[PDB]
């Protein structure tokens, strides 16, 4: 029954400063010793702070050492971690790990949330639909896409008729380039299913409140 | 600082095979620090094998830990298809704690084409400063490929957008998605725009390719 | 920080296991466990021993290590309300030096004594003896033994005085020996850890080394089985009553030493980041099992004595100075290559004051010297200065009616008082330091905490368990006596003053820094229980 939580999180610009916390249920908070690890987008574990289970004694990664600051209080059951002159390097999903035995490792692992330190600008994307040519129309069935250009920052949310169908779609991951996201997705159906129905593209960036639907036009 | 070094990266195993990854050290850990992770995919890591050797709730008994020294392994008996997952090695015996490398585990299966189909730019991109091809290479293995954009025979090399997906959870298989992104000016000026994909699989790349006008 | 550590952890370990060994794992263990029951004594001694002792022998070295400060100036910078505890644990520890010194003298004595052919304890016709002599020993009063006699009438030259006051002349023979003790002591001390942590390897372990021959020679004597029947024959009737398990309770205590400042002087040179909690169960364990094996060395000749000397075991089956100075050396007469096991056996019981003494002493020092930079800058000539004042006034444990002044300060002089000592030790910890603010003190050093096993005997059993014993101690004083001398009633009197001295500076502290910082009484309360760190 045991359950951490983080919060806090988000696009912070070099330099900046932000304030993660962990939320703790499911046992006693105040007798185990908590540690914050993050990883970065490249999936590289990388620990970051050790907190007490009365916060006595704390030990920094030598990478935020002065620049980030561990902190508890268990009372209210909350792990904090403030961050200050913020680099960009410093972007990571950041765990809260209980980890009180250091002969047993992290018991128990939030869920994690995402932190972003870039000084690239919030832009809405560019959502086009990909309409197959009008070539060789014959096979058993089309395969069409949708080509999400041109936003910031992650995530954006994807789906094909409002989430009706799902076999055969494959939603590609973001890539970014010069301060820019690009993604893209194709969906495969039947021929005998299109174009002869109605097969949409649905796009949703909350960073900038961006909600854009768009059908396969065949010309 | 300690570091950890895993290998393989990427271990390539049907379920049935014996495994077995390794994490080196950079500095001697003592045998009851050494702890092991298994994180899957757009998952929380979770605690695997503690003190080298012992294995938490729910591990299942098919994994064991050994080694010591500068030195550490996991094996797995017989790999199940859910032990797909990317596995990390930690210590505690010093500060700074350091993490492992990992070893992401990755499932064999038979190999395959990819069904590649080309698309011009839409009608809409058409109106903003300029037009993107996006070529897509579904359904194939192994995750490997190459792919070759041409405009009028002339291989263009500059300009192009890559992006694999994850290892299928039913199929096994990867897919990819190249996107060629000119201007208008660059674009309204030649015919033929190939996307020729080449693979493992055959021999000659499969080629997708379309005039602009029909 | 940069204080120096033991050269080897095994320095540290059989400085440790010297210490907590001494002569009562070898004249009071073996003996309790024949008046208690047998082996059914075990098992209070056993409990006592793991809800009792052991968590807090456990306790006193941990603080060591983390603190890595001597007794006062650790007390001092962890509770300053209670930082008088540390003074009485080196006040205690002072006055021990003046008397336990002496029974590593008096082995001495009988060392260098037994080099001759035919040892001196075994006739009756001799200059010093008395028409009321026995061949062994007896159950009747005014009828001693052989060695009971050479004891009294030539080493300790004792009835020649009339009680405490008439001391008599100075027997120069002993005071050699005392002279020796001390000196061996400080050409062991001085230099530091360095050495003492290298003595040690022979003190600790020339026991073990004796001990074994005395348990093969034990075991192969006639009756030997009879002994071992004697000393583990199980009378489980005995659980049952009261007074075995405040016997077994204060065996455990005072066999393990806490929290006299030793084991916290000791573990202050740990390296901090050390198994401690491994080296507290290892060593304790290496204490009781050494009292089983002495046991064994013990009544193996006890028996040999019920059955080839016709003694009702009764007379010999003793505790103290008696079972290692009278009953066992009067066996050891008879069996063949006399002459060797003796010149053995009291080297052994040098060897088992030495290092115990060692440790008492070394907390002595290792208590100011974090506390008085003076002392630490040139400690060579300090404790040259603190031993020359433990000689001259053991000049008095040297005279003719010397014993009776041992025996009042091993009544009094740290009887009761390293009792409340301890006492608030383990509530200065366990609520006022705190166990949620010492478990993470331990974890960060040996990694984990400490269970919650070891958390409710500091905080509920170990209290009880010191009262358990104190509230029995002052029920069971009487008088001091011995024999059919009955101390005056100022002698009584002055032993309270030297249990008090101790006793009394803790709250006087607690009122002298009370009055001592500004504030309000709640402010000065609060500003009175905070640590050093912080
Ligand atoms: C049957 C009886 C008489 C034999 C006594 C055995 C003696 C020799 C045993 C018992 C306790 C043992 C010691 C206990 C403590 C340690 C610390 C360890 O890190 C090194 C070995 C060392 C130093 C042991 C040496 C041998 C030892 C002293
Ligand atoms: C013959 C002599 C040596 C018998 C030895 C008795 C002692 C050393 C034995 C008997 C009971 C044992 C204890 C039983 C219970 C526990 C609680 C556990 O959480 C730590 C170990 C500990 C504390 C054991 C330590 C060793 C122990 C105290
Ligand atoms: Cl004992
Ligand atoms: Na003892
Ligand atoms: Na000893």
């Amino acid at each position: 029954e045991v359950q951490l939580v983080e919060s806090g999180g988000g696009l912070v610009k070099p330099g900046g400063s932000l304030k993660l916390s962990c939320a703790a249920s499911g046992f006693t908070f105040s007798s185990y010793a908590m540690s914050w690890v993050r990883q970065s987008p490249e999936k590289r574990l990388e620990w970051v702070a050790e907190i007490s289970s009365g916060g006595r004694y704390i030990y920094y990664s030598d990478t935020v050492t002065g620049r980030f600051t561990i902190s508890r209080d268990n009372a209210r059951n909350i792990l904090h971690l403030e961050m200050s002159s913020l680099r960009s390097e410093d972007t990571a999903m950041y765990y809260c790990a209980r980890g009180e035995v250091r002969q047993r490792g992290f018991d128990y692992w939030g869920q994690g949330t995402t932190l972003t330190v870039s000084s690239a600008k919030t832009t809405a994307p560019s959502v086009y639909p990909l309409a197959p040519v009008c070539g060789d129309t014959t096979g058993s069935s089309v395969t069409l896409g949708c080509l999400v250009k041109g936003y910031f920052p992650e995530p954006v949310t994807l789906t094909w008729n409002s989430g009706s169908l799902s076999s055969g779609v494959h939603t590609f991951p973001a890539v970014l380039q010069s301060d820019l996201y690009t993604l893209s997705s194709s969906v495969t159906v039947t021929s005998s299913t299109w174009p002869s129905q109605s097969i949409t593209c649905n796009v949703a960036h909350p960073a900038s409140s961006t909600k854009v639907d768009k059908k396969i036009e065949p010309r | 600082e300690n570091v950890l070094t895993q290998s393989p990266a990427i271990m390539s195993t049907s379920p049935g095979e014996k495994v077995t990854m390794t994490c080196r050290a950079s500095s001697s850990v003592g045998s009851s620090y050494l702890h092991w992770y298994q994180q899957k995919s757009g998952a929380s890591p979770k605690l695997w094998i503690y003190s080298t050797s012992n294995l938490a709730s729910g591990v299942p008994a098919r994994f064991s830990g050994s080694g010591s020294g500068t030195s550490y392994s996991l094996t797995i008996s017989s790999v199940e298809a859910e032990d797909a997952a990317t596995y990390y090695c930690q210590q505690f015996s010093g500060y700074p704690l350091t993490f492992g490398s990992g070893t992401k585990l990755e499932m064999k299966r038979a190999d395959a084409a990819p069904t590649v189909s080309i698309f011009p730019p839409s009608s809409e991109q058409l109106t903003s400063g300029g037009a993107s091809v996006v070529c897509f290479l579904n359904n194939f293995y192994p995750k490997d490929i190459n792919v070759k954009w041409k405009i009028d025979g002339s291989e263009r090399q500059n300009g192009v957008l890559n992006s694999w997906t994850d290892q299928d959870s039913k199929d096994s298989t990867y897919s990819m998605s190249s996107t060629l992104t000119l201007t208008k000016d660059e674009y309204e000026r030649h015919n033929s725009y190939t996307c020729e994909a080449t693979h493992k699989t055959s021999t000659s790349p499969i080629v997708k390719s379309f005039n602009r006008n029909e | 920080d940069e204080r120096e550590t033991w050269s080897g952890k095994v320095d540290f370990l059989l400085s440790v296991i010297g210490f907590a060994v001494d002569l009562a794992n070898v004249w009071r263990f073996p003996y309790l466990c024949y008046k208690n029951g047998g082996g059914a004594f075990l098992v209070p001694y056993g409990i006592m021993l793991a809800v009792g002792g052991i968590p807090l022998f456990y306790m006193e070295l941990a603080l060591g290590q983390h603190n890595r400060k001597g007794a006062i100036t650790c007390w001092g910078r962890l509770v300053p309300l209670f930082k008088g505890i540390g003074y009485a644990v080196v006040l205690i520890a002072f006055y021990v030096g003046f008397y336990y010194n002496v029974i590593i003298a008096w082995s001495l004595r009988f060392f260098f004594a037994s080099f001759t052919n035919s040892l001196p304890w075994t006739s009756c016709n001799n200059i010093w003896n008395t028409p009321n002599c026995r061949p062994f020993e007896g159950h009747v009063e005014g009828f001693q033994s052989a060695a009971s006699e050479y004891f009294n009438r030539y080493i300790l030259e004792l009835n020649r005085s009339e009680g405490i006051h008439d001391l008599g002349a100075i027997k120069w023979d002993m005071a050699l020996c005392l002279l020796i003790v001390y000196l061996i002591c400080y050409f062991s001390l001085w230099k530091g850890i360095s050495t003492s942590g290298k003595v040690v390897w022979f003190t600790a372990l020339f026991p073990y080394a004796v001990l074994l021959i005395l348990l093969i020679r034990g075991l192969t004597l006639p009756g030997s089985f009879l002994g071992i029947q004697y000393y583990l024959t199980p009378n489980f009737s005995a659980i049952y009553k009261a007074e075995v398990w405040v016997d077994a309770a204060t065996q455990v205590f005072f066999s393990l030493g806490p929290g006299f400042g030793v084991l916290l002087a000791y573990a202050s040179y740990n390296k901090y980041h050390n198994n401690v909690y491994k080296d507290a169960l290892l060593t304790s364990f290496i204490n009781s099992a050494t009292s089983f094996i002495a046991g064994f060395v013990i009544f193996s000749v006890l028996g040999y004595m019920a059955h080839t000397l016709g003694v009702r075991i009764e007379d010999v089956a003793t505790e103290g100075p008696g079972l290692v100075f009278v009953v066992y050396p009067a066996a050891i007469a008879t069996m063949p290559a006399s002459t060797f096991w003796a010149l053995i056996f009291f080297m052994m019981l040098a060897t088992l004051g030495l290092d115990s003494s060692f440790g008492g002493m070394e907390a002595i020092i290792t208590a100011l010297s974090d506390e008085f930079p003076k002392i630490k800058r040139n400690r060579e000539l300090f404790v040259a200065g603190l031993f020359s004042l433990y000689f001259v006034v053991g000049l008095a444990s040297c005279t003719q009616g010397g014993f009776y002044f041992f025996h009042l300060l091993d009544r009094y002089a740290a009887g009761y008082s390293i009792l409340v000592a301890v006492f608030f030790e383990a509530i200065a910890v366990s609520w006022i330091y705190g166990t949620n603010r010492f478990s993470e003190d331990i974890r960060d050093m040996i990694g984990f905490p400490p269970g919650r096993y070891w958390q409710v005997c500091w905080r509920f059993v170990a209290p009880i368990f010191l009262l358990f014993i104190t509230v029995y101690g002052l029920i069971g004083y009487e008088p001091l006596t011995y024999a059919d001398y009955v101390y005056p009633s100022w002698a009584n009197a002055l032993g309270w003053c030297i249990a008090g001295s101790s006793v009394v500076m803790i709250p006087a502290v607690a009122i002298f820094k009370l009055l001592s910082t500004p504030g309000s009484l709640r402010q000065r309360f609060t500003i009175l229980t905070t640590p050093w760190r912080d």
